[PDB]
RNA sequence: CUGACUGGGGCCUGUAGAGCACUGAUAGGGCUAGGGGGCCCACCAGCCUACCAAACCCUGUCAAACUCCGAAGGGUCCCAGGUGGAGCCUGGGAGUGAGGGCGCGAGCGAUAACGUCCGCGUCCGAGCGCGGGAACAACCGAGACCGCCAGCUAAGGCCCCCAAGUCUGGGCUAAGUGGUAAAGGAUGUGGCGCCGCGAAGACAGCCAGGAGGUGGCUUAGAAGCAGCCAUCCUUUAAAGAGUGCGUAAUAGCUCACUGGUCGAGUGGCGCCGCGCCGAAAAUGAUCGGGGCUUAAGCCCAGCGCCGAAGCUGCGGGUCUGGG
RNA sequence: CGCCUCCUAAAAGGUAACGGAGGCGCCCAAAGGUCCCCUCAGGCGGGACGGAAAUCCGCCGGAGAGCGCAAGGGUAGAAGG
RNA sequence: CGAUCAACGGAUAAAAGUUACCCCGGGGAUAACAGGCUGAUCUCCCCCGAGCGUCCACAGCGGCGGGGAGGUUUGGCACCUCGAUGUCGGCUCGUCGCAUCCUGGGGCUGAAGAAGGUCCCAAGGGUUGGGCUGUUCGCCCAUUAAAGCGGCACGCGAGCUG
RNA sequence: UCCCCCGUGCCCAUAGCGGCGUGGAACCACCCGUUCCCAUUCCGAACACGGAAGUGAAACGCGCCAGCGCCGAUGGUACUGGGCGGGCGACCGCCUGGGAGAGUAGGUCGGUGCGGGGGA
């Protein structure tokens, strides 16, 4: 799924959460969104599975819009290994999320059909969310 | 003008340094005051320990 | 943007003015050469010399002979002896090199 | 598991050591630096290895020029 | 149209209490004035959402004033989504540049043939005289297919109004749609 | 007098932050090389491609090893304060070189560990001396010379145990929450604000009817409750070639809808506080207990009071310095 | 297991981990000194062989090239040729 | 000038293994058992509901993902114990939890009845004998209403065995 | 003392790029040759010398333009010293001091010194 296709550097630090989603946190391509409300990862699993759950709702039209991008390497050691002797392997492709990004953006679908499905998609991923809609304040963004 | 200075507050677990400004101005025990001019840089380390220490602006 | 001139003026300059002693400006036209020296910490020009004001003429290598015994002459009068020759985006030759000699043979120091 | 990882070399100390309006002597060290971060210039010398130097006595002046990148000077006292 | 809203001066207080009071923090100024003023948080987003950057928006000043100003900026708070300080532009002589409205007048016919209209840009960037500004400038989207789009060079603007973008600068698309059936090849 | 510390000033910094100007990553477009395809097809090119796809442009992002920027702060020099179990120099003697908890900033770890490893501060260690926290080294208060059957206070408490208010005013909770956990759910409750219709009368209970040719892709022969291709006007409340049972057949029930009978809210939104479920481990339970419901819970506001070895008062001891 | 570069590393320095990355155990008699002279990468367009890219030319380029080798820093107003 | 004195501040110019035949000093500074913290893994339980289920998401189900609880698994850490905390298994004796296998009650059903499936309440009682194997475990034999999962230092050696 | 030019300088783009116009009196440049000085990894391109036919075409000088670029407020906020609490945690609130970058407004088609020459 979702992950870089090259970088730098393979493994990567893990950093803190705190603050505020710094860039894109307002509809700027979509109709709907679907902004964090507490910071926390996602992986490209969680991210993915949002998107079909999304697209099996529309099922027809619309288009997902996926603004974030599972790029920081999530890592953790073989199990059961005693702590040290280097830093464990990439387990996967997260993306690191704070409060105010907006997520998740469909457009070219009614009202509900969109709230029901970024709902749905809410349910697939990790983090209470908050289902919202391009306005003048986005329209000044 | 001049600035009594009623220290109102352990110092114990505060960093070395604001005990440090507590013996600048000369302070050393609970409930001890200290009529002290109010120059920028005794009141800089007063308004260091504000937290620690009361101010009664006094002449 | 800059040019092989531009760079090489900026080149030559700048390894005379790390020495310190006065920089000696060279100019040298079509038809007239100037030179000059200066204080660059005072960013002054200090005397001023020119086949322009002294109203010379021949070979203008000879005129550099001229003039260059001319500023000698004033500088001289204002006592600067050790002074640096600034031949500027020029190559030491011709008209340049025989006015530093004119200077030189002027009676100036270096 | 490896690490292929885990080595790193000393530390250079490297940087400015004399600030602006800091009395100092000639021959002092000024800028233990890497490429020129500063440049040399008025009574500043510098090192093979763009290390600078008070050439005179006097005082440390800092002064950059932007484009002409940043300077150090010590003028006399 | 025109959306009046009544302008306070904040001289020095805390825009920490004015927020906490619903007074949004601002500031209206032009090349010529500058204040610090605050004026009511569910007022101006009664107004803002209909008087979004496209509209003209007259402060109701409390000496008596009423210039027609606009918002050139809003800050957001990105925590709760809120705005937290607005950017008032008194909207003055010497026409400006703002964003007008973008009006999609029809269906692209690849929209029609099950097609999703992406809109790129959903407003447009425009400097129009500052008493003459047009609110709408309508989109011939009929004759669009899935996969089609439309760029700066097609837009016809009123008298007066100036394309403040690229002629190349695309403002929408007709994108393929989001569909089940090209789903359960990828389960 | 130089010290810690402080103020003034100078300057050095690239961190947080921010941003894409570089490095890469990156979402979607435009455009478009180019490669893939289709014809064209070779005699060579050319037309299309809702294929991928350079580069660039736009929109949107991302970064510890990215930086066009960039704090707060930190470092240093000088000036000023700063007389202190301060500072500096030289000698003597050390012991220590297993540290740990806590907070903050990081790495590792699983953003797990009373975990590990670092920086900054702190405390314990060595202060398991004292009050609180029930009990508890590092959490709150507070650095114990001593004695006193004196007083003011700290954290924290004032319904009994247990000292101080069943103290005052205002709210909210009904769960013993309080006195334990999430996502998620919910006509819990209270309070907000927004929208709908309300007497050309609301929701509301009622009531009376609510339809036709009947026909279409006409076939699983149901014009309508079955798979779909449909949805004309009209039966002068006007109710659909229907919303769900009988319909491989009608029915009849009902519904949206038509009047009136009542006659005042009704209804739906989003926010906030406090609650409910969610909530199952192993000897007997428990908020420390008793018990606690306009509280003895929670929040806000007040005063007062209690409260230590803190401080103050008295008396004494002892060390340093000054007489 | 020694040394170099970077991040870790919290805008002074320093700063740990069997943390994240790579390098070195030489080379240049010129790849050193000095004097003088020149400026790249890259792109476009045109140009026999000849290309994508040889060499040529004109046009735009601040350094994105190069600088013996890792990275970083430095750098064309040269350390590059 | 002779350094892979590279374990690179370089113990000799000169040096590898094994010990269950072991011994001494120490260490809970440090592992194996247990206990402790975490719950990665493990068990269980909920959220979404894709799809299935003539149809019908929710009788039974529950893709993709998510949130929990527990503390029985394997783990991680190494905190008490290395001047001793006896380690698997079986026997005896039990006590307890409930995430209930049967027995009691109930809801729904894709419940005609019977037998069922699932879920809820329910811990009073019961939960067999044997073959194999050191085993627990598991398979099997024959039954049963059933032939529960676990905790109690993977209970129990100053109670047995070995 | 004013204007123009020519050389230098400092501030380091508000100073640059771009487009436009303009300069020959002087200055300068281009230029006219290469015997000489001097030189081309070929070439008078550059370099260098002698000179002034011609030209301000280029270059350069100066003005105009904000297209690019660059600079950039004010506010606001992020962020943070310090002191407080909250949160199981990831993390979050408050008071206190500082305070961005981004954007916005807007601003810039340079300022200034020295010397020389020319003109007023």
């Amino acid at each position: 799924m979702l992950m870089p296709r090259r970088m730098k550097y393979r493994k990567q630090q893990r950093g803190r959460l705190k603050g505020a989603t710094k860039g894109g946190d307002y509809v700027a391509f979509g109709d709907y969104g679907l902004v964090a409300l507490e910071p926390a990862w996602i992986t490209a699993q969680q991210i993915e599975a949002a998107r079909v759950a999304m697209v099996r709702h529309f099922r027809r039209g619309g288009k997902i819009f996926i603004r974030i991008f599972p790029d920081k390497p999530y890592t953790k050691k073989p199990l059961e290994v005693r702590m040290g002797k280097g830093k464990g392997n990439v387990e996967g492709y997260v993306a690191v999320v704070k409060p105010g990004r907006v997520m998740f953006e469909v457009a070219g679908v009614t009202e509900e059909q969109a709230m029901e499905a970024l709902r749905i998609a809410g349910h697939k991923l990790p983090i209470k969310t908050k289902i919202v809609r391009r306005d003048a304040y986005d329209e000044a963004q | 003008p001049r600035l009594k200075v009623k220290l109102v507050k352990s110092p114990i677990g505060y960093p070395k340094d604001q005990k440090a400004a507590l013996k600048a101005l000369g302070l050393r025990r609970l409930q001890q005051e200290r009529v002290l001019e109010d120059t920028p840089a005794i009141r800089g380390n007063v308004e260091k320990v504000a937290h620690l220490v009361r101010v009664e602006v006094v002449e | 943007r800059l040019t092989a001139y531009e760079r090489r003026k900026f080149r030559v300059r700048n390894r005379i003015k790390r020495t310190g002693r006065l920089r000696l400006s060279v100019f040298r036209s079509l038809k007239h050469i100037y030179a000059q020296i200066i204080d660059d910490e005072k960013g002054v020009t200090l005397v001023s010399a020119s086949s322009l004001a002294l109203k010379l003429k021949g070979n203008k290598t000879e005129v550099a002979r001229q003039v260059g015994r001319a500023l000698a002459e004033k500088a001289l009068a204002l006592g600067i002896k050790q002074v640096a020759f600034d031949r500027g985006p020029y190559k030491y030759h011709g008209r340049v090199k025989a006015l530093a000699e004119g200077a030189r043979e002027g009676g100036l120091e270096f | 598991g490896s690490t292929r990882n885990g080595r790193d070399s000393q530390a250079k100390r490297l940087g400015v050591k004399r600030y602006e309006g800091q009395v100092v002597r000639a021959g002092n060290i000024l800028v233990r630096q890497r490429g020129t971060r500063f440049k040399p210039g008025k009574n500043v010398g510098m090192g093979r290895d763009f290390t600078l130097f008070a050439l005179v006595d006097g005082v440390v002046e800092f002064q950059d020029r932007g484009r002409l990148g940043r300077y150090v000077h010590v003028r006399p006292l | 149209m025109e959306y009046r809203l009544k302008a306070y001066y904040r001289e020095g207080e805390k825009p920490s209490a004015l927020r906490r009071a619903g007074k949004l923090p601002g500031v209206m100024y032009n090349r010529h004035l500058n204040r610090k003023v605050y004026v009511d948080l569910v007022e101006f987003d009664k107004v803002f959402r209909q008087a979004s950057i496209h509209h003209v928006i007259v402060l109701e000043l409390p000496d008596g004033q009423s210039l027609p100003t606009l918002v050139r900026q809003v800050n957001l708070d990105k925590r709760r989504r809120r705005p937290e300080h607005v950017d008032f532009f008194v909207l003055s002589d010497e026409p400006v540049e703002m964003y007008v409205p973008l009006r999609f007048v029809g269906t692209p016919a690849g929209v029609r043939a099950g097609g999703v209209l992406q809109e790129i840009h959903r407003d447009i960037l425009v400097k129009v005289s500052p008493r003459n500004i047009p609110e709408f400038i309508e989109v011939d989207v009929s004759g669009l297919e899935i996969g089609d789009s439309l760029h700066a060079s097609d837009l016809k603007l009123p008298p007066g109004v100036e394309l403040a973008v690229s002629p190349e600068e695309t403002i929408a698309a007709v994108v393929p749609p989001e569909d089940v059936e090209k789903l359960a090849e990828e389960a």
